[PDB]
RNA sequence: UUAGUUGGGCACUCUAAAGUGACUGCCGGUGCAAGCCGGAGGAAGGUGGGGAUGACGUCAAAUCAUCAUGCCCCUUAUGACCUGGGCUACACACGUGCUACAAUGGAUGGUACAAAGGGUCGCGAAGCCGCGAGGUGGAGCCAAUCCCAUAAAACCAUUCUCAGUUCGGAUUGUAGGCUGCAACUCGCCUACAUGAAGCCGGAAUCGCUAGUAAUCGUGGAUCAGCAUGCCACGGUGAAUACGU
RNA sequence: GCGAAGAACCUUACCAGGUCUUGACAUCCUUUGACCACUCUGGAGACAGAGCUUUCCCGGGACAAAGUGACAGGUGGU
């Protein structure tokens, strides 16, 4: 409908957000730079309205090349052989956070006890 | 405690309804020391009991307060045996406490919407005899009486 | 399953130690019909005169045991405080199963 | 016009009474407006409630310190005084309806070691 | 025309050469207002008490300091040099405008 | 430097970058200056790095730049628990 | 190495960033307030003895 | 008057010096006395509330690393200087905390009420610029005068509709700000995007008797910069104690 | 969430490389007596090579150097 499906009965600030890069804040700028108010339903949408947010949509980054944007970026730096490159690899906090306790949400659930 | 019974903290009565029993109920919702949010969800609450039932909202919440409030109680104690659950007369004072405990306890389980309906209906339920919290009393009535025995 | 947390003073933490330790200190989940998780605590101290001192302590779900024994040999000092923790094993199960 | 001092918790209020209808004002403020919710007004009203005294005086007050509820047990201590201050007959009502005694109930100091001024650290025992 | 203020560790102390420039300074003939005890200042300073470990148990000293505050609207020459040639006990600080 | 007041390196290895221009480019830039950002006048030239206990080479590619050169040489040696 | 930390310390160093305090009574580095310029120790065993002006034990 | 501002007054709060005040003192009962219960007057009644105060001694408890000292040891090094790294590692295990798991809520706009503190190699306002962290500027101030600093919960409106979501925020990509000679290992913060586990937590276990528990903010020491830690301050503010 | 009321360098006491030897720190003898600073070149820096002065202050003092010696120096151990 708009390069992948939205929910039908939220309102429509609601429903942008999900796409790959889209969120709170650029949804309202698109939404008042076109003109369409921010409480309408998008079942209730007109067709020029779509339309209209199609192309400005478009114009800026899209859910599908931002995936392998941002994926070359990731292999430029870790096939340069730099530390967040070996993190990157390794599968560990690349910000300089500790590592004794708590990287969790990258090492994964607390493996077998040795 | 140790030394000796220990006096109570009266209750100044509440405004607009001028009763003791509501501002103890208000003081029972109360999350964190916010006086104000139990408070507007009591009168929301009073407020549209009489818009649905048309009575006075004190007489269907103390007909309905007559319903929860237990007489007997199983107690875990020595005397009659070694904590064999010897059933006792719970005193006067604390049949309120009890009725607002199993009042609020439930009222918070009932799951529609906002607490401030949940409250209401559950004193329209237990104006009648049906629920959960009269479901409360009824059961431990039962297992009260089901120690004839011990006392 | 047993947590040692082995610390000693004025001495190395040798293999042999650690593994003697594991096993007369696992010789006492035979009071029990389940074994236990708790920490056990071990402290090893050698002193000027080749004496040594070895303290114990393990938190058990209702019972404390703390046992502390001073001798010539550190290996004895061990079976000595081994026989120290099977003593309050025994008088605090006699008591509780007294108190039925 | 006559003066009554009300104090409570960190909260001072200047009461003053001239006779007359009966109007509250708080502060060059309205008494609706100042203190808008509606049961936190009836604090003020119960020394001009014990006795049936409820019309027969405009209230003139000067408030500081303290939270809203604070403030409301000062301005009520100090409107008692000033009602003791223009009549030396009312003592006996107000006195008998513990409507006088200042609350001695203040904030408590804190403690080192502890997280409060009660509580304790967690500790464990396994 | 001047103000002098006069800030010490003790009050007591403090207050004697506070009264002694009032009366020195009226006697020769000055319209002078009387001491204006000004809030004082005190500081806290928490320190471990033991030397090497126990945290939870600490010590807390003070110090405190006292404050007042002299005018006079109408000098003649002779409060002037009166007053500047008195001499205070030191312990006290005086700050002549 | 992280502002717009400009780029950071020190004049000690500017300095041999910079007389390093010369098409020899046999001459291996021994440094300990690891905190040093990496120019595009770095492009070609090869650095040993400190690292702690040794000089370690690095290659200054063309993505190399913008970088700070102690990201090319580690300072632990992990290999598995 | 004691007294030669004290001497480096009350030297000019290469950059102001690498300047810090050390108490003057004893060369302790940690803990030292800069009203006295001296520790949590040199603090309390000499105020007891009434030899800071103004400080005393407080109660309140 | 832009309004305590301006002239004017110390009447009321306020600051802080000296006093009064609470001592079972009085009354009724009891006991024989110490004392116990009840009542009166009072702001306060039974050491009013809270601090400081820690007996002889136990654990050969802790500190030779704050300091001092006996004995031993090294003295072209076990002493001294410089740059770079390390104390910030990571298959795991234990202790103390912060944030959540939403509707007593999330989001947007309006608006009110504090106590205690710090500031001259220092605090740093108005005005303009920038969506924002912040930049330019220089007013006042050696401070009951000026600044940090129009407190947040709370209250009134609108919206969302019980979903792993308009809950939650981890993790990560890009672009910036400040301090510092320097921000890769290794700082704090901001903007866009991404959007994880998590739906009240087994056995077990901790804290608290009233302005306490709970909850929401504020200040300070260390400090160029860096706290969810430590020490203090107030705002709203409960339930229960039959009994050993 | 203990020493630490705050580890990027310093702190720092640990490691790698480069360095010094009455010495980074004090009493103490000889003499020059202000050495010190500061500018440039070389090095990662400690440090070397030059240049400018040294008006020391009033025989005494403050500090320094040159070799000079008895000596210091240890966050080494219990
Ligand atoms: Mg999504
Ligand atoms: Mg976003
Ligand atoms: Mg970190
Ligand atoms: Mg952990
Ligand atoms: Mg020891
Ligand atoms: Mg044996
Ligand atoms: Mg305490
Ligand atoms: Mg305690
Ligand atoms: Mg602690
Ligand atoms: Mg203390
Ligand atoms: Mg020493
Ligand atoms: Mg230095
Ligand atoms: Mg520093
Ligand atoms: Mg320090
Ligand atoms: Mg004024
Ligand atoms: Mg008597
Ligand atoms: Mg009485
Ligand atoms: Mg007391
Ligand atoms: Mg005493
Ligand atoms: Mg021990
Ligand atoms: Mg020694
Ligand atoms: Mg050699
Ligand atoms: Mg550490
Ligand atoms: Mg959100
Ligand atoms: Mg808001
Ligand atoms: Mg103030
Ligand atoms: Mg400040
Ligand atoms: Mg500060
Ligand atoms: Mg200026
Ligand atoms: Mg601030
Ligand atoms: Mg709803
Ligand atoms: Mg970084
Ligand atoms: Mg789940
Ligand atoms: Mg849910
Ligand atoms: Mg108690
Ligand atoms: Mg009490
Ligand atoms: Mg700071
Ligand atoms: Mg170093
Ligand atoms: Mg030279
Ligand atoms: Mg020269
Ligand atoms: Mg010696
Ligand atoms: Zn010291």
């Amino acid at each position: 409908i708009a390069g992948v499906d939205v929910p039908r009965e939220k309102r429509i600030v609601i429903s942008l957000t999900y796409i790959y890069g889209i969120g709170k804040q650029t949804a309202k700028e698109v939404l008042a730079e076109a003109g369409v108010s921010e409480d309408t339903r998008t079942r209730d949408l007109t067709e020029e309205e779509l339309g209209k947010i199609r192309e400005i949509l478009d114009r800026i980054k899209v859910e599908g090349d931002l995936r392998r944007e941002v994926n070359l970026n990731i292999k430029r730096l870790i096939e340069i052989g730099s530390y967040r490159g070996m993190r990157h690899r390794r599968g560990l906090p690349v910000r300089g956070q500790n590592t004794k306790n708590n990287a969790r949400t990258r090492k994964g659930p607390s493996k077998t006890v040795a | 405690p140790r030394k000796g019974p220990v006096a109570k903290r009266d209750v100044l009565p509440d405004p607009i309804y001028n009763s003791k029993l509501v501002t103890r109920l208000i003081n029972k919702m109360m999350v964190d020391g916010k006086r104000g949010k139990s408070q507007a969800i009591l009168y929301s609450a009073f407020d549209i009991i009489a818009q649905e039932t048309g009575k006075d909202p004190m007489e269907v919440f103390e007909q309905a307060m007559k319903n929860i409030m237990p007489l007997l109680e199983v107690k875990a104690r020595r005397v009659g045996g070694a904590n064999y659950q010897v059933p006792i007369e719970v005193r006067a004072d604390r049949r309120s406490t009890l009725g607002l405990r199993w009042l609020v306890n439930y009222a918070r389980l009932r799951g529609e919407k906002t607490m401030e309906v949940r409250v209401a209906r559950e004193i329209m339920d237990a104006a009648n005899n049906t629920g959960a919290s009269v479901k409360k009393r009824e059961d431990t009535h039962k297992m009260a009486d089901a120690n004839r025995a011990f006392a | 399953m047993l947590k040692y947390n082995i610390r000693g003073e004025n001495i190395e933490v040798t293999e042999p130690i650690r593994d003697y330790v594991e096993k007369k200190i696992d010789k006492l989940e035979r009071y029990f019909t389940e074994t236990p998780d708790a920490n056990v605590h071990v402290n090893l101290k050698v002193y000027s005169d080749k004496n040594a001192k070895v303290e114990v302590t393990i938190p058990l779900p209702n019972l404390v045991l703390r046992a502390e024994e001073t001798s010539g040999d550190l290996y004895a000092s061990i079976d000595l405080i081994v026989d120290k923790l099977e003593r309050q094993i025994r008088k605090h199960k006699t008591k509780v199963n007294r108190k039925f | 016009q006559y003066y009554g001092t009300g104090r409570r918790k960190s909260s001072v209020a200047r009461v003053r009474l001239v006779p007359g209808d009966g109007k509250i004002v708080i502060n060059n403020r309205d008494w609706e407006d100042y203190i808008p919710f509606a049961a936190l007004r009836e604090v003020i009203k119960q020394p001009l409630v014990a006795t049936e005294t409820l019309g027969n005086y405009d209230v003139l007050v000067n408030v500081h310190g303290g939270g809203y509820t604070g403030q409301a047990g000062a301005i009520r201590h100090g409107v008692a005084r000033a009602l003791l201050q223009v009549a030396p007959e009312y003592r006996p009502a107000l006195k008998s309806a513990g409507l006088l005694t200042r609350d001695p109930r203040m904030k408590e100091r804190k403690k080192y070691g502890l997280k409060g001024a009660r509580r304790a650290p967690q500790f464990s025992k396994r | 025309k001047i103000r002098i203020r006069l800030k010490a560790y003790d009050h007591r102390i403090l207050d004697q050469s506070a009264e002694k420039i009032v009366e020195t300074a009226k006697r020769s003939g000055a319209s002078v207002s009387g001491p204006i005890p000004l809030p004082t200042e005190k500081s806290i300073y928490t320190v471990l008490r033991a030397v090497h470990k126990y945290k939870d148990s600490r010590e807390q000293f003070e110090m405190r300091t006292h404050k007042r505050l002299i005018d006079i609207v109408n000098p003649t020459p002779q409060t002037v040099d009166s007053l500047m040639r008195l001499d205070l006990p030191s312990g006290v600080d005086i700050e002549i405008k | 430097r992280s502002l717009k007041k400009g780029p950071f390196v020190d004049d000690h290895l500017m300095k041999k970058v910079e007389a390093a221009a010369e098409s020899e480019k046999k001459q291996v830039i021994k440094t300990w200056s690891r905190r040093s950002t990496i120019f595009p006048t770095f492009v070609g030239q090869t650095i040993a790095v400190y690292d702690g206990r040794k000089h370690v080479p690095v290659y200054v590619q063309e993505d190399m730049v913008g970088h700070k050169l102690g990201e090319f040489a580690p300072t632990r040696t992990y290999r598995g628990h | 190495a004691k007294k030669s930390m004290i001497a480096k310390q009350k030297r000019t160093p290469k950059y102001a960033v690498q300047a810090y305090t050390r108490c003057e009574r004893c060369g302790r580095p940690h803990s030292v307030i800069r009203k006295f310029k001296l520790c949590r120790i040199c603090f309390r065993e000499l105020a007891y003895k009434g030899q800071i002006p103004g400080v005393k034990k407080a109660s309140w």
